RNA sequence: AAGGAACUUUGCAAUCUCACCCCGUAACUUCGGAAGAAGGGGUCCCCACGCUGCGUGGGGCGCAGUGAAUAGGCCCAG
RNA sequence: AUUCCUUGUCGGGUAAGUUCCGACCUGCACGAAAGGCGUAACGAUCUGGGCGCUGUCUCAACGAGGGACUCGGUGAAAUU
RNA sequence: GAUGUCGGCUCGUCGCAUCCUGGGGCUGAAGAAGGUCCCAAGGGUUGGGCUGUUCGCCCAUUAAAGCGGCACGCGAGCUGGGUUCAGAACGUCGUGAGACAGUUCGGUCUCUAUCCGCUACGGGCGCAGGAGAAUUGAGGGGAGUUGCUCCUAGUACGAGAGGACCGGAGUGAACGGACCGCUGGUCUCCCUGCUGUCGUACCAACGGCACAUGCAGGGUAGCUAUGUCCGGAACGGAUAACCGCUGAAAGCAUCUAAGCGGGAAGCCAGCCCCAAGAUGAGUUCUCCCACUGAAGGUAAGACUCCCGGAAGACCACCGGGUUAAGAGGCCAGGCGUGCACGCAUAGCAAUGUGUUCAGCGGACUGGUGCUCAUCAGUCGAGGUCUUGACCA
């Protein structure tokens, strides 16, 4: 239900109660309540929210009717949470609390088309006693004639990364709610600058 | 894959591109532009632009780093004597491109490299 | 992506400055690392780790050196966090003569003519 | 990271000098002795893993003769070991002290400093033969 | 091993593997200071102009 | 990195070693040999001294001085 | 390099040895110039072990250059 | 007029006659540990010595170290040990040439994928106007393992020795996803040291070659693991074997003949990812309007082109394009190397010291209008009909 969205500014280190703890921090911004979507209206519960700012020379027409509906200023990027049904606008700091374990979405970082070692953790041949495919290479695809085919799901040499990832469970070491700063244990999926939603925990963990 | 790397290769070597990159920039600050592909260019300007800003110095220290990429004495005694100080007044915007046509055995595109 | 205008390392200094703790000026001397270990129970040891120091590596809150001792026989490296809560504090036993800021070298030295200058 | 075929050094009077890893466990204290279990697929020996081990070169004279299958703990590794207000530690050299399914090691002193997660890994007697802790 | 082609290809076939070979025509605008013909940021190569002369022709 | 043949039919491949000077070298032997066994040490620059480029000494710098290139891995047993 | 049964039996080396070394002999199916047993030295010979050292491996990584990709020029082949 | 054979490696996927884990009945089941049968195929099923081996024996562990299928799965995927081509040897047979499924040493495994299948990525058209964006989730994929310890509790049970179910907590292993702060790796010219020779006239100082870095010593960003963070679930619904409630055919009894509750690691849902070419083509917000003569100028809007990018083979995707900080340069800072040149001084000199925390500078953080993103072109709506309602 709870969300927000932010940039990811980078990791660093810091002490809570004498022992090293690695922190990504995120820039939750203030994030303006564009549109409001009800089951009554829209067939399911959301709310539309919006984040980098965006001068509205760089601004289509369309969508400034679609912000000056709501009343704010042009914002790059909109995004909807299900389920989430606040009032005003939605700012860092009176969302989230210190240890709430909360979700972390974002965009993997994008790696190409990668081969079947790096992409799936194939075993590759072995790099010596004569071989050609001295290594990288994905060996048998197939049974014989009667199977007939390759599997459909297959793994083989692909695009990896680029892709949503999210994280379960990353727990909130600091908020410095003022400079809409949050610092969070561990390593949130993307690359610094990146889009990323911060989200109330999937699992209620007991 | 490179997510912050910064240069060409240009289908060379680590000892050419340098030998590259030093005799081009011979050539721009020895005849004021030259025409060459425009990638040799792209790479070109922020070789040369940074190598006339060692000239800017004025002191012998300065030559002798501009004497260690540029083996030309007298191209060496141009930049540091003439053109440097032609232009103390100017942050850094010693070179520009502009792109000519295309050429015909290969079909590049190529350049202009000026002052 | 999204791409705010912002300083980057800006917020990640003003983040790491409440993390970082600045410590006397050495280079490879020698050391006294008077630290803590209160795992001992719930109650607080103190011991001293003293060796020349062959690196340090980072910055702000991410800074670190690294000591080498040798215990009983046995070469042994250590490598501290300036802001570490557990180094309570650092002195110089005395200053050397060196030309790098490594000296991963002494550590197949390992004998006792094979030491820091002065 | 300590695995199967690695030679180890003897921190323990104890007649052995000089061990070969054979098997990594995953088993420590546990009120009864020595644990049995982990799973059995564990791959590598931090400081305070109980390993098993041929003995491969021993000192004549001595409790502990070559050739036989042994328990060791680790206290040496090469390999770093990190804690948790962010401190390192590497010894030159990797070595382990002989002990037996009590836990208790089987010389009457060990050699050179220990790790102190032997300390945190409840080898409360092998910490006690020790010259130092880190 | 050595892969080779097992029934020859319909011209049919084989024409709409071609559907693709199309050349892109040059978006080309006419010079405001030479008569026409120029090619987007690059000079006139008639008049030399791309705001006053660079090359020589 | 840590490990060091756990790879495999097989240490296959690829390391390692490497040149010259000095010290030191086993079973066994057809008394020639095994033998470059194995092993260990030296190797640069300056100055002074002796000798026919060496040697003796003192000093100097580097992580390192056949400073880059050419130039044995070895041993036990069939 | 001959032995079927056979991984013969004991011992050596190994944590563990159908291989290898040594004995034993019940030699399917040795044996004396189609030479029998030995032999120092020799060997890009074959077999087993050890030391050293290693991406051979656990378990792969990062880097380089030449292809693979893109554009302009020239433009094949097996097969059908 | 050719369907390449044992074994290994690499990839998997299926059956269940289930090796582990899950649930149940009986036990010669006190507890604990087991035996055996029934249900259950979600996931898991270790590393080594010997042998070409498959098997099998051993080592050392495990919850467990399952059995089979897929041309005894897989050689246009790899080996090539076994075997089955020429050489050669032994044993044995043959007068001989030669010979055995007896042994032994050696012995060429053929760069280019056309179609289907498969992994990734585009182009077109469609989705009753032309557009910019936010989305429901039909449907589909991924995931699914397990130990050890502690509390309950030295409690139930048991003469004792020993010693629990149920419920609750903690910490691993292997696997996987992401990540680079930490520890490390690498960073082919970012910094320094060094040798021979050739050069810049010589000295000093530098450049080239010695690799496709001459060698060495460190190394930022990036990328990376052995490094770090997170995960497997909790609750639910319907079930299997099985366990029961009400209860007849028989005034008894019976879980069944109507009916009803409980009951698994399995099924459906819940978790993560894709998804309206779901041609059944969905919903919502916003914009441009009703032009001229199937077209053509145009609106909204896009594209082409340039400069770049933690996007990437190409395409595609994101950012900037002068109402401009997009990139480069330049300034400042960080970080890397580790004290430059020149001069002075000390010394016969090699060298030392000072000036100098110096000098130098890839990829890092900002600032800055010095450079180039100039000019401009190409596309792009007028919305079919039928029926119903509501206001005209
Ligand atoms: C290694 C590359 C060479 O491939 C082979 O040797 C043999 C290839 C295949 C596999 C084999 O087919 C198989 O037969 C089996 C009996 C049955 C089997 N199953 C399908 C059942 C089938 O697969 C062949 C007997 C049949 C046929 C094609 C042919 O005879 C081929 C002759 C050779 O030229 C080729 C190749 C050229 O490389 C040569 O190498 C030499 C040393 C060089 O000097 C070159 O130049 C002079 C060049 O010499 C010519
Ligand atoms: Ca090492
Ligand atoms: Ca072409
Ligand atoms: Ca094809
Ligand atoms: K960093
Ligand atoms: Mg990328
Ligand atoms: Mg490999
Ligand atoms: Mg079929
Ligand atoms: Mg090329
Ligand atoms: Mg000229
Ligand atoms: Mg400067
Ligand atoms: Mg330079
Ligand atoms: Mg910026
Ligand atoms: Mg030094
Ligand atoms: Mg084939
Ligand atoms: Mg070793
Ligand atoms: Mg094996
Ligand atoms: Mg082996
Ligand atoms: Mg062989
Ligand atoms: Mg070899
Ligand atoms: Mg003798
Ligand atoms: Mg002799
Ligand atoms: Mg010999
Ligand atoms: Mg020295
Ligand atoms: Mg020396
Ligand atoms: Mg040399
Ligand atoms: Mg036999
Ligand atoms: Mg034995
Ligand atoms: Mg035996
Ligand atoms: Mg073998
Ligand atoms: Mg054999
Ligand atoms: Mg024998
Ligand atoms: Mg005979
Ligand atoms: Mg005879
Ligand atoms: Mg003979
Ligand atoms: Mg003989
Ligand atoms: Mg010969
Ligand atoms: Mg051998
Ligand atoms: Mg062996
Ligand atoms: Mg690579
Ligand atoms: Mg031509
Ligand atoms: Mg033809
Ligand atoms: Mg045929
Ligand atoms: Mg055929
Ligand atoms: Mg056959
Ligand atoms: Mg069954
Ligand atoms: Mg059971
Ligand atoms: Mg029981
Ligand atoms: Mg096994
Ligand atoms: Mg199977
Ligand atoms: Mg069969
Ligand atoms: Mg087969
Ligand atoms: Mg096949
Ligand atoms: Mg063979
Ligand atoms: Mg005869
Ligand atoms: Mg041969
Ligand atoms: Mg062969
Ligand atoms: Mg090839
Ligand atoms: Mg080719
Ligand atoms: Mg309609
Ligand atoms: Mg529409
Ligand atoms: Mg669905
Ligand atoms: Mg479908
Ligand atoms: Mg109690
Ligand atoms: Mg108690
Ligand atoms: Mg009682
Ligand atoms: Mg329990
Ligand atoms: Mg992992
Ligand atoms: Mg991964
Ligand atoms: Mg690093
Ligand atoms: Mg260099
Ligand atoms: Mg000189
Ligand atoms: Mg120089
Ligand atoms: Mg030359
Ligand atoms: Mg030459
Ligand atoms: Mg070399
Ligand atoms: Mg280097
Ligand atoms: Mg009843
Ligand atoms: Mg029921
Ligand atoms: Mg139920
Ligand atoms: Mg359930
Ligand atoms: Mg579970
Ligand atoms: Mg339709
Ligand atoms: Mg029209
Ligand atoms: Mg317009
Ligand atoms: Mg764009
Ligand atoms: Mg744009
Ligand atoms: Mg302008
Ligand atoms: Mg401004
Ligand atoms: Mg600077
Ligand atoms: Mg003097
Ligand atoms: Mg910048």
């Amino acid at each position: 239900m709870k969300g927000i969205l932010g940039t990811k500014i980078g990791m660093t280190q810091i002490w809570k109660n004498d022992r090293a703890i690695p922190v990504t921090v995120v820039l939750a911004g203030p994030c303006p309540i564009v549109q409001r979507k009800t089951a009554q209206t829209d067939g399911y519960e959301a709310v539309q929210i919006g984040y980098a700012p965006k001068a509205e020379r760089k601004v289509n027409k369309p969508m400034q009717g679609h912000f000056a509906k709501a009343g704010v200023a042009p914002t790059r990027i909109l995004r909807e949470f299900r389920g989430f049904a606040p009032d005003g606008d939605s700012v860092n700091v009176d969302i989230f609390a210190e240890g709430e374990k909360i979700d972390a979405t974002g965009t993997s970082k994008g790696k190409g088309t990668q081969g079947v070692m790096k992409r799936w953790n194939f075993a590759g041949g072995p790099a010596s006693h004569g071989s050609k495919k001295w290594h990288r290479r994905p060996g048998s695809i197939g049974q014989r004639k009667t199977p007939g085919r390759v599997y459909k799901g297959k793994r083989m040499a692909g695009h990896m990364g680029m892709e949503r990832v999210t994280v379960q469970n990353l727990e909130v070491v600091e908020i410095r709610a003022g400079e809409n700063l949050i610092l969070v244990k561990g390593a949130i999926p993307g690359a610094n600058g990146g889009l990323v939603v911060l989200r109330s925990a999937a699992k209620a963990s007991a | 894959m490179r997510h912050g790397k910064a240069g060409r290769k240009l289908n060379r070597n680590s000892s050419a591109r340098v030998a590259l990159a030093r005799a081009q920039a011979t050539a721009l600050l020895r005849e004021g532009r030259i025409q060459t592909t425009l990638t040799k260019a792209k790479e070109l300007r922020p070789f040369v632009e940074q190598l006339i800003t060692t000239a800017k110095g004025g002191d012998l220290h300065s030559r002798r780093l501009v004497a260690q990429d540029i083996h030309d004495k007298d191209v060496v005694r141009k930049v540091m004597d003439e053109v440097a100080p032609k232009y103390a007044e100017r942050p850094g915007g010693y070179t520009r491109i502009l792109r000519v046509g295309t050429r015909r055995g290969d079909g590049v595109t190529m350049a202009l490299i000026e002052l | 992506q999204t791409h705010i205008k912002i300083n980057r390392g800006e917020l990640l200094r003003g983040i790491e400055q409440d993390h970082t703790r600045q410590l006397p000026d050495f280079r490879p001397g020698d050391t006294v690392r008077v630290d803590t270990k209160v795992r001992e129970g719930n109650r607080t040891r103190s011991q001293a780790f003293e060796g020349v120091v062959i690196a340090i590596n980072g910055s702000g809150s991410r800074k670190s050196f690294t000591v080498r001792k040798i215990s009983f026989g046995e070469g042994v490296e250590r490598v501290f966090p300036f802001a570490s809560p557990l180094v309570n504090q650092v002195t110089i036993v005395e200053r050397g003569k060196v030309r790098r800021a490594k000296l991963y070298y002494l550590r197949e030295l390992r004998g006792k003519a094979a030491r820091i200058k002065s | 990271m300590i695995m199967p075929q690695s030679r180890l050094d003897v921190a323990d009077n104890s007649g052995a000098r000089e061990i070969m890893c054979i098997r990594v466990l995953n088993s420590g204290i546990g009120g009864k002795g020595l644990t049995t279990g982990g799973g059995g697929n564990k791959r590598y020996a931090h400081v305070g893993d109980i390993i098993v081990a041929s003995v491969k070169d021993a000192a004549p004279r001595g409790a502990v003769k070559a050739g036989d299958v042994v328990k060791a703990v680790v206290v040496r590794t090469s390999h770093a070991i990190k804690r948790a207000d962010g401190s390192t530690i590497r010894f030159d050299r990797n070595a382990a002290v002989i002990i037996n399914n009590q836990g208790e090691p089987r010389g009457t002193r060990v050699f050179g400093p220990v790790a102190r997660e032997l300390r945190d890994r409840r080898f409360m007697k092998i910490v006690s033969l020790a010259p130092e802790v880190l | 091993k050595h892969p080779v082609p097992k029934k020859k290809t319909s011209k049919s076939k084989r024409d709409m593997r071609r559907s693709h070979h199309a050349l892109t025509a040059p978006n080309l605008t006419e010079c405001p200071q030479c008569h026409g013909k120029k090619l987007s940021h690059h000079i006139c190569p008639n008049c030399g102009y791309y705001d006053g002369r660079q090359v020589l022709a």
